[PDB]
């Protein structure tokens, strides 16, 4: 009789029974000796961390450009039409999300894994509520104030947008510390179907209903977002703000898609991987679909930034 | 001691019967219901090369693009056509000319609708003057161009694919209790990726460059029907996906089948249907 993998033929010592050769130890049949059940992490020479590596690292350059042309041009009406330093507020996070990558290369425990599950995802949700309640200014804030001034005009002048958007990120820490108390932060081993001989180790998230857990309320802000941009695609012309939230809202409408598509079947060892190539390539999306645009019109025409023209669009 | 893997003898029996061999023959009903769909297909897709060669010279059909249009219509018959590789008895010319001769056709004639909407965004979106550049160029062979430089990059694909994994037939003796399962086999989605790529890449280039063209005030835009025919082509594959991969093993050739039909069925009912549909309207509009 045999014995299948896991449970090796005790020839170590007595053989009528196939004790189980404890810890990484393993074998197939028979099968004397034991092998060893070797982890494998996100590695250094494998040519898709240098290609998400070089994805990290351009994005990251060009965030830090649009950083400076836009600080060295405060009186623009260009840099004015943001919403002021709350654009920064903005920026500055996403450099953070960059600068987070790292992260996800080395051996995983619980020191980075803390990173891992609660710093990098708090930015996004800040990061495109700021887009949706920008959208609610740009269709509400005289929308609702030529479609109810009864009330509406006093009504949002003194509870700026500012509020309604940390109500948001309220939500935000509430379910990230819940989610954390409902999973531990302890590492997770898994077994690679390429053969017995490896196995794999991730933060606790990796299992996508875990993944999901927080792509839910993002997901909703992206979708609002999207809607009131579109709501004003071209009839508005604040400073071509409309089009440019439209085309990156569905950069990552597309981007989630396909992850959840592609993880419908597996991979065996690549969702590390292809989970970090989606994380940055979302985060291509804002950095050089939202802010590129206007270092391109800050920095080539002054069409718009004549103090003279700025204040003839705004009234329009 | 038991009726080896080509007879599986059940329970109590002094006695094997050979596993008979199980392939997706021509007579199931799932494939008669198909061919019918093929039927149903091949008649609307004819209907529409006859109309676009009957009123060539029109200006409706003149902005639609003409000869370009009419090699779009002949190139998706082919595919349509191209329905018949996957039934049967595995065979290695089956086996090996079943999916890029079934992929070709469709970027060959995509590169088609990849035009339209590039000329619309030339106006729609750039400055004057490369759009006054740009219209004067495109308008000439940079179509037929453009139709040859995907041609050539479709190829080139294919044949790297096969040479890297040319699908070969197997025999699986351990699934299905009484029959041995004749199939084509593949790897994983690599191939399908490969050779899903260039069609995927284009349509999401129309897509994107037709997508926010405000709609003709009070007259048919020319932006709708790209945008809603491309939405089908991804909704079809991202849909069927999941299907293909957690159905029957037998039914398995049955399902890519099924999505090339549905699929065009889309596309000609978003872009040739409504202009076809107009043209049979044109004498009683005006």
């Amino acid at each position: 009789i045999d014995c299948l993998p896991g449970t090796f033929l005790n020839h170590t010592e007595d053989e009528y029974e196939c004790q189980a050769c404890p810890n990484n130890e393993w074998s197939y049949q028979s099968e004397t000796s034991c092998f060893k059940r070797q982890l494998v992490f996100l590695e250094w020479h494998e040519a898709p961390t240098i290609a998400v590596a070089l994805l990290a690292a351009l994005g990251f350059l060009s965030t830090l450009a649009i950083l400076v042309i836009f600080w060295r041009h405060f009186q623009t009406p260009i840099v004015r039409s943001a919403g002021g330093p709350m654009c920064f507020l903005m920026l500055t996070l996403l450099l953070v999300a960059y600068m987070v990558v790292p992260v996800y290369v080395g051996p995983p425990k619980v020191s980075t894994c803390l990173c891992r599950q609660a710093l990098f995802p708090l930015c996004f949700t800040i990061c495109i509520s700021c887009i949706a309640v920008r959208s609610f200014q740009i269709v509400c804030a005289f929308k609702m104030a030529s479609r109810f001034p009864r009330a509406y005009s006093y009504w949002v002048r003194y509870q700026g947008p500012y509020v309604s958007m940390a109500f948001i990120t309220v939500l935000k820490m509430v379910i990230v510390v819940i989610g954390m108390l409902a999973t531990g932060l302890s590492p997770t081993t898994r077994t690679d179907p390429d053969d017995p001989k490896i196995t794999i180790v991730s933060c606790n998230p990796n299992y996508r209903n875990s993944l999901l857990f927080n792509t839910s309320l993002d997901l909703l802000l992206s979708v609002v977002g999207f809607s009131f941009a579109y709501m004003g695609k071209e009839l508005p012309t604040n400073y071509n703000e409309a089009k440019f939230i439209t085309l990156s809202m569905t950069f990552y409408f597309t981007s989630s898609v396909s992850l959840c598509t592609f993880m419908s079947a597996y991979s065996g060892v690549l969702v590390t991987i292809v989970d970090l190539l989606v994380t940055v390539l979302n985060l291509l999306a804002i950095s050089l679909g939202y802010f590129g645009p206007k270092c391109y019109m800050i920095l080539f025409y002054p069409e718009r930034n004549t103090p003279a023209y700025f204040n003839s669009m705004i009234q329009g | 001691t038991f009726c080896g893997q080509d007879e599986w003898s059940p329970e109590r029996s002094t006695r094997c019967f050979r596993r008979r061999s199980r392939f997706l023959a021509w007579g199931e009903p799932a494939v008669l219901l198909l061919l019918l769909l093929l039927s149903l297909a091949l008649g609307l897709v004819l209907a529409a090369l006859g109309l676009f060669v009957h009123h060539r010279d029109s200006p409706l059909v003149q902005a639609s693009g003409g000869p370009l249009a009419c090699f779009g219509l002949v190139c998706l018959g082919l595919v349509c056509l191209s329905v018949l590789l996957f039934p049967g008895q595995p065979s290695p010319a089956r086996c090996l000319a079943q999916q890029p001769l079934s992929h070709l056709p469709l970027t060959g004639c995509l590169s088609t609708l990849f035009l339209q909407a590039a000329e619309i965004f030339v106006e729609s979106e750039l400055p004057l003057s490369w759009a006054d550049r740009l219209s004067g160029c495109l308008r000439g062979p940079w179509a037929w161009l453009v139709v040859l430089l995907a041609m050539l990059v479709e190829v080139a694909l294919c044949t790297w694919y096969l040479v890297a994994f040319p699908p070969e037939v197997v025999t699986d003796w351990h699934m299905l209790p009484t029959e041995a399962l004749v199939h084509c086999r593949t790897r994983s989605w690599v191939s399908f990726g490969l050779a899903h790529a260039t069609n995927a890449t284009l349509a999401f280039l129309c897509f994107l460059g037709t997508f926010l063209v405000r709609s003709q005030p009070g007259c048919y835009n020319r932006a709708r029907g790209l945008t809603f025919a491309m939405l089908a082509y991804f909704i079809t594959w991202v849909s069927f996906v999941p299907l293909l991969a957690n159905v029957q093993v037998v039914l398995r050739p049955a399902v890519q089948m099924g999505a090339l039909l549905l699929c065009v069925l889309g596309i000609l009912a978003a872009f040739h249907l409504p202009r076809c549909y107009l043209l049979m309207r044109q004498p009683g509009l005006n």
